[PDB]
């Protein structure tokens, strides 16, 4: 019904992603929580359904990280911390609740866990703005030089909303993301207006901020 | 326990599209749908491959014979496209479909809109001098973006993106053109140039 | 970026408070080790956080005394007990006391005015500090620090002495006495310095390195020896001497070490027949199940992947990924038919119409709930099938039921025969092609089993890996267990053999049980390490020989006596000078 | 502190037993100890 799970991670390969899956909204005990794999530009697959009263879980042969769904009655988490991990395990995990029977019935799963399995650094942007060319001027940031994904490019903290057309990372020469938020401003707000975008990368803890200036 | 959907299925509206999870081997009654809108939560649309589960719209339906298991879905709309998973059930652990791409024809296509862009004061002071063009709510997603330094090619340097599904059910792409604050200066014009279906546009910053 | 340099012989201090006379001590503590990578830094025109690991080292080359600060700790939110230092116009002061932090904390310093430099007060290092748990008050140089928690107690040593040297550490030896002890209790994981804001430092980093000291009349370090630098300064530990005398000494003891592992279970042969459990055509009903015992077998469970496998498999006992090594004693696959909806009543912590009445598992229970559709097969329908229905009470864990005894509803005895308030208890199932999933019959097994604690009979199934040979590896083949170096032999084992021997007993060579041949095992290599030296009166440069021992696992050659490094093979040949073994004798000269 | 004369101590959580006597060896500052090559205690230092 309901599930908050871990935060966005890089993992170095062999290392433990430990995802937590938290059930909200429906009870942790009645539901085999299903786990699934999508990686970046993969499909949904299986990996392991967890049982709630049960430590016991099958786990997926396949790829093996030797996944250990620990089943947490206390604060109802559902763990999946994923071991024996690699450049495809980078993945967003969606854990998954189901019956308990050999009925395995799964609408919501977790929102998504975001991690990035990989031996490269979390790394922000490097926050950079966009220089413009009736009476509307083209300017907005390109964001640079980030990983992982994903990232929420905000304008003013606030104070900026309309006129934003986001337009998600290109992978670069780099393989890293550079991605393009540009709001369309008037040329009458130019000069008495900031534009700055607030680019927030949570893993590597990077806060830049910068005007956007013609 | 072992099967496997088409790649996609690209349909157009008002059209019926029958979704085909196809499994390997031994087959149960019970299978499972889903559609997924790229880069989110899966979302089941059947239950036992005969139910759809509360709150999935009547267009989306299920079946299976055999092997056979089906996700037919009825009158496309543009805002519906997803990816479409089936689960086998028991016969040991599962391989969730492959996923149904779903591309609906008669969206409306549109010249990409093109903010183009310098490298910024601070991009060209630090030596890396990206020139960013953008192209915006085009459909099908699709381009060929060349890059005109001066008016030659750019054959290295360039930056693609794969267009992408935006929030008006159009499709936003991105481009920058990558150079030394060198390579940025010494050439006047460089233009986006976005091949569309065959149509390339053209709007550009003067360096 | 860190530019790193060579630490030379620095970074030695007194080990306690101590004190001797002109004995070499071996003394084996945490120290800076010689000859080794040392973090560098700057202040120019710079201090992040380090890891603070066992212990570390500090410098700096000043000649206007800017780096005076040090933030230690776990977190750096005052979460932990956040440690300080400063240094204030050579007054030295001091506090472990706790503040919140700040994103750049420095020291402030201004140019040519009357008061040298201002910004004395400068010192937005943190907001400002609370509960302190200890107070205190009070290139030309070079200072030198150590910083290690042990025992609650962070220690510090120091020289404050000149030099002439700009670049990098002056090649040296001074020892470091303590200058404090603090009993602060933190754990610091972490710490930073704090320049003095408009001078290089160092960074090492302690490790359980065993030295050689020597002190001297006075009782002041006058100089070291690493043991574990290098092929000689292990001759010099041993010795306790600075002055190694020519000839052939013996250190260290070299042993190759294992590879992988190898374990090793028969393939094939016979093993825990899981599939005459559930292949079985017809199992038993459910009030009357099939308990059938698995011994003394290498486990079947690979094979259960390839079939028509289950409705679930499902582990209330242990993960099935702990079973393919878990090993039982006590194995039981419980092999009956059921209705569908009934595999979720066969289960811990449940209840409904089964688990009160014809079949009971524990909620304790250790195993695993297998289940799979029988609707292809069992039905023509099948009234093999059937339940009890209603019985008094709740059932025990594993008490088989097959009582035929008619409930008795009424007060009215039942005299053997179905009447008023007499129910037959025992229900069968009908099982109809015409009827859903839900009512199929699914073909349920249940391993019970008791993980531990009983003597080893069943094993989880073979994790027997592939089998490696010519090369050190540890192995374990069905119970045998050693380390050895795995070959192809000829020695013709007996059929109903399994281990070679030899005369002392020594596990001398095996079968394999997967593929039967005759490995024979050696142990790794052994040897010692022996350093060949000229007297250090004439040179550090030393000869090792390891001794009986190929050359691989190490200019080399190739004795009679073992494998010898770093002295070249000469066709002279000449009096004997220092004798190494099989007549085989080095020597300096060119 | 008497000297030349068996008695036995405890100097600063340091015990033992034996004849302290005017000893010319000179101890560092911050060292409490002496000893001798068996890590006998032998030369003490007295704190007051
Ligand atoms: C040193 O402090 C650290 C953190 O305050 C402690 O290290 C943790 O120890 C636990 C197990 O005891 C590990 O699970 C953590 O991963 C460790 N964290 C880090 C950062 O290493 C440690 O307990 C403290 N030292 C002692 C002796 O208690
Ligand atoms: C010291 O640093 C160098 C890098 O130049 C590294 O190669 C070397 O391994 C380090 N020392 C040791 C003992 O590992
Ligand atoms: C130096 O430290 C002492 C320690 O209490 C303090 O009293 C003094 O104000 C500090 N500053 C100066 C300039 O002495
Ligand atoms: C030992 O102490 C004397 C004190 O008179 C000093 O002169 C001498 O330098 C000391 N020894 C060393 C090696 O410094
Ligand atoms: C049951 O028979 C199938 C053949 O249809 C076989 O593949 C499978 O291994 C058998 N199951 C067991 C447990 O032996
Ligand atoms: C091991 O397996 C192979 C093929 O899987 C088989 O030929 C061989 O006989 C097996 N070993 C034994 C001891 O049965
Ligand atoms: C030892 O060294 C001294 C000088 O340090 C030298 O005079 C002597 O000859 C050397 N010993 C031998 C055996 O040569
Ligand atoms: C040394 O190892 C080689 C293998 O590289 C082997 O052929 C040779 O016989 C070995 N000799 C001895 C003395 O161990
Ligand atoms: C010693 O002499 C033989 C031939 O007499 C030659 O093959 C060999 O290489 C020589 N050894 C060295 C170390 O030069
Ligand atoms: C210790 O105190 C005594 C008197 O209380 C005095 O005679 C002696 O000189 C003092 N010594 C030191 C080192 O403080």
């Amino acid at each position: 019904v309901q599930l908050v799970q871990s935060g966005a991670e890089v993992k170095k390969p062999g290392a433990t992603v430990k995802i937590s899956c938290k059930v909200s909204g429906y009870s942790f005990s009645n539901y085999y929580i299903h786990w699934v794999k999508q990686a970046p530009g993969k499909s949904l697959e299986w990996i392991g359904y967890i049982d709630p009263f049960n430590g016991g879980t099958s786990d997926n042969l396949k790829f093996k990280g030797a996944a250990t769904l620990t089943a947490d009655t206390s604060t109802d988490t559902a763990y999946m911390e994923l071991s024996s991990l690699r450049s495809e395990d980078t993945a967003v995990y969606y854990c998954a609740r189901s019956e308990y029977d050999p009925y395995y019935v799964m609408d919501y799963w977790g929102q998504g866990t975001t991690v990035t399995v990989s031996s490269a650094s979390t790394k922000g942007p490097s926050v950079f703005p966009l220089a413009p060319s009736g009476g509307t001027a083209a300017l907005g940031c390109l964001v640079k030089d980030y990983f992982p994904e994903p990232v929420t490019v905000s304008w003013n903290s606030g104070a900026l909303t309309s006129g934003v057309h986001t337009f998600p990372a290109v992978l670069q020469s780099s393989g890293l993301y550079s991605l393009s938020s540009v709001v369309t401003v008037p040329s009458s707000s130019l000069g008495t207006q900031t534009y700055i975008c607030n680019v927030n990368h949570k893993p590597s803890n990077t806060k830049v901020d910068k005007k956007v200036e013609p | 326990i072992v099967l496997t959907q088409s790649p996609f299925q690209s349909v157009s509206p008002k059209e019926k599209v029958t979704i085909t999870c196809r499994a390997s081997q031994s087959i149960s009654s019970n299978l499972h749908w889903y559609q997924q809108k790229p880069d989110q939560s899966p979302k089941l649309l059947i239950k036992y491959a005969s139910q759809s589960i509360s709150g999935i719209p009547s267009r989306f339906s299920g079946s299976g014979s055999g092997t056979d298991f089906t996700l037919t879905i009825n009158s496309l709309e543009a805002e519906d496209f997803g990816i479409y998973f089936c689960q086998q059930t028991n016969f040991w652990p599962y391989i969730f479909g492959q996923g149904t791409k779903l591309e609906i024809l008669k969206r409306t296509v549109a010249a990409p809109s093109v903010f183009i862009f310098p490298p910024s004061d601070e991009q060209l002071k630090s030596g890396t001098a990206s020139v960013v063009c953008l192209l915006n709510n085009f459909y099908p997603r699709e381009a060929k973006v060349q890059w005109k330094v001066d008016n030659a090619l750019q054959s290295g340097n360039s930056e693609s993106v794969t267009e992408q599904d935006s929030k008006d059910s159009t499709y936003s792409l991105s481009s920058t053109l990558t150079l030394s604050k060198a390579d940025y200066e010494k050439h006047k014009v460089y233009a986006c140039e976005v091949t569309h279906q065959g149509l390339s546009s053209t709007k550009s910053f003067n360096r | 970026p860190p530019a790193y340099t060579n630490s030379f012989t620095r970074g030695v201090y007194y080990p306690d408070k101590v004190f001797r006379s002109s004995v070499l001590h071996s003394t084996q503590d945490l120290f800076l080790p010689f000859f080794s990578n040392v973090t560098w830094f700057h202040a120019i025109h710079d201090n992040p956080v380090l890891p603070f690991n066992d212990g570390v080292y500090f410098a700096s080359t000043e000649k206007s005394n800017i780096i005076r600060g040090w933030i230690f700790g776990t977190t750096l939110d005052s979460k932990t007990q956040s440690l300080l230092i400063v240094n204030n116009a050579t007054n030295v002061v001091i506090k472990v006391c706790e503040f919140q932090f700040c994103n750049d904390p420095f020291l402030g310093v201004y140019y040519h005015k009357n008061n040298k430099s201002w910004m004395e007060s400068e010192f937005r290092v943190y907001s400002s500090a609370n509960n302190c748990t200890f107070e205190y008050v009070s290139f030309k140089n070079l200072r030198e620090f150590v910083f290690k928690n042990i025992d609650g107690y962070f220690k510090i040593y120091s020289k404050h002495t000149p030099i002439n040297l700009v670049r990098d550490l002056p090649q040296g030896f001074s020892a470091l006495e303590p200058l404090v002890d603090l009993p602060i209790g933190i754990n610091i994981t972490r710490f930073q310095t704090l320049l003095a804001l408009h001078a290089a430092y160092y960074v090492g980093y302690l490790q359980p390195r065993t030295f050689l000291l020597k002190y001297n009349e006075n009782g002041t370090i006058t100089d070291a020896v690493d043991c574990a630098l290098d092929p000689l300064s292990e001759t010099k530990c041993t010795l306790k001497s600075f002055t190694v005398e020519k000839g052939i000494y013996q250190t260290s003891n070299f042993r190759v070490q294992p590879t992988e592992s190898i374990v090793r279970f028969p393939n094939i042969t016979n093993l825990c027949p899981f599939g005459e459990v559930f292949n079985a055509t017809r199992f038993a009903s459910v009030y009357a199940w099939n308990r059938k015992r698995i011994s003394n077998c290498v486990a079947d469970y690979s094979v259960l992947y390839n079939s028509a496998s289950f409705s679930t498999f499902k582990c209330y006992g242990v993960s099935p990924t702990k079973l393919n090594d878990l090993c039982f004693t006590n194995v039981y696959a419980d092999s009956f038919v059921i209705r569908g909806d009934e595999v979720r009543q066969i289960a811990p912590g449940q209840t409904g119409k089964i688990a009160d009445y014809n079949y009971k598992l524990p909620d304790d229970f250790t195993g695993c709930v297998i289940a799979w559709n029988s609707n292809n097969l069992d039905s023509k329908g099948n009234y093999n099938y059937l339940y009890r229905l209603f019985r008094k009470s709740n059932l025990k864990p594993f008490e088989r039921d097959i009582s035929t005894e008619i409930y008795q509803a009424g007060s009215t005895p039942c005299n053997g025969v179905e009447g008023f308030n007499c129910y037959f208890p025992l229900q069968s199932y009908g099982f109809q092609p015409t009827n859903g999933v839900g009512y199929q019959p699914y073909r349920v097994v249940v391993l019970s089993f008791e993980l531990l604690h009983a003597p080893a009979t069943v094993c989880g199934p073979k994790k027997s890996t592939n089998l490696v040979k010519n090369k050190c590896v540890n192995f374990n083949f069905n119970g045998l267990t050693g380390t050895g170096v795995l070959t192809e032999s000829n020695k013709k084992f007996l059929p109903f053999q399994q281990f070679g021997r030899d005369i002392a007993d020594t596990t001398d060579a095996v079968r394999d049980p997967q593929t039967l041949e005759i490995l024979d095992i050696t142990p790794c290599s052994f040897g010692g390490v022996s350093v060949i030296t000229p007297g250090t009166n004439t040179s550090n440069q030393v000869a090792v020989l390891y001794q009986d021992v190929n050359c691989t696992e190490v200019n080399v050659f190739q004795t009679r006596a073992g494998c010898l490094i770093g002295a070249e093979h000469v066709n002279n040949s000449y009096e004997c000078d220092i004798p190494i073994g099989a007549g085989i004798c080095a020597s300096y000269q060119t």
